[PDB]
């Protein structure tokens, strides 16, 4: 149970298109994005798993996605 | 003239009371509130009229309406705490910052005011790692300090609170008040093993938090 952060995504970023980026990694049992986004993961391989492969995806316009876990 | 709060601070004759942005805290003395002040709570929501306040009155609970509580739990940092306890800074509400794994990044800051906090009294300074959820506004809710719990055996009492045989400054015996006994139980002797929590002021000393007595 381990949570994934996403930060400084496009406009048109919506909460569907949070959960169809990160979906194809593992389990996701909560998620929102509130204007910065997070996505909860069920097992923590599934976070790692993640974030190796969206940190600095390109989402165009010079954006580059930032997705990294939290302090422990 | 006429507000909404909750009650931040409740001190002997007066107090102060959180406005419903959780941006500043208004004053008010108990002979302008309409109730006994021994039956109010913190974090009560009240309704009052402005000359500080006057004209105190209490309202029934989720009479103020507050943002969804998210369930997710996240962890953070404490960055600004609320101005009741540090009247020192500019600021009123406290801030709690999602680190990075190198702890240098910020992910996202959330404020937090009395509501926010599971115990009412718990002293968050700067530095404090914390779990908390997410209301819909982006403010901190369920607010919960992540602290390593020791434990130890009473050593005296006197009155309403008493020592543990704890040692932290310049070898000293920790203090702790009967108002962080948990259960029901009125029986606490010397000798009782009890698991606590170490909670310290950094603008003077130490105390403890959230002690139960261990005996089986």
């Amino acid at each position: 149970f381990t949570n994934v952060y996403v930060k400084n995504f496009t406009e048109d970023f919506d909460d569907e298109k949070l959960k169809e980026f990160f979906e194809p990694y593992g389990k996701i049992t909560s998620y929102k994005v509130m204007s910065f986004g997070f996505v909860a993961f069920e097992t923590t391989e599934a976070a790692e798993a993640a974030v190796q492969a969206l940190n600095g995806k390109d989402m165009g316009e010079g954006k580059s996605l930032y997705v990294a876990r939290a302090q422990k | 003239q006429v507000y909404r709060g909750f009650i931040a601070v409740m001190k002997e004759n007066f107090g102060f009371i959180e406005t419903l942005s959780h941006d500043e805290e208004v004053f008010f003395h108990f002979s302008n509130y309409m109730g006994n002040p021994n039956w109010l709570e913190l974090g009560q929501e009240v309704e009052y009229t402005l000359a500080p306040a006057e004209n105190v009155r209490m309202l029934p609970k989720n009479s103020i309406p507050q943002p969804a509580v998210l369930e997710t739990t996240h962890n953070g940092v404490v960055a600004r705490p609320l101005r009741c306890i540090n009247p020192d800074q500019q600021e009123y509400a406290g801030l709690i910052e999602i680190l990075d794994e190198l702890r240098t990044t910020v992910i996202s800051q959330h404020e937090f005011g009395i509501t926010s906090l599971v115990n009412k009294r718990d002293l968050l300074q700067k530095g404090d790692l914390v779990s908390f959820r997410i209301d819909e506004s982006g403010r901190a809710a369920c607010v919960n300090a992540v602290r390593q719990k020791k434990r130890a055996t009473v050593d005296s009492i006197k009155g309403q609170f008493g020592f543990l045989n704890f040692e932290v400054e310049d070898g000293k015996k920790l203090f702790f008040h009967m108002s962080e006994v948990q259960g029901n139980t009125v029986a606490l002797h010397p000798g009782d093993t009890v698991e606590f929590s170490v909670v310290t002021n950094q603008r003077n000393g130490k105390s403890s938090a959230c002690n139960v007595l261990k005996i089986n």
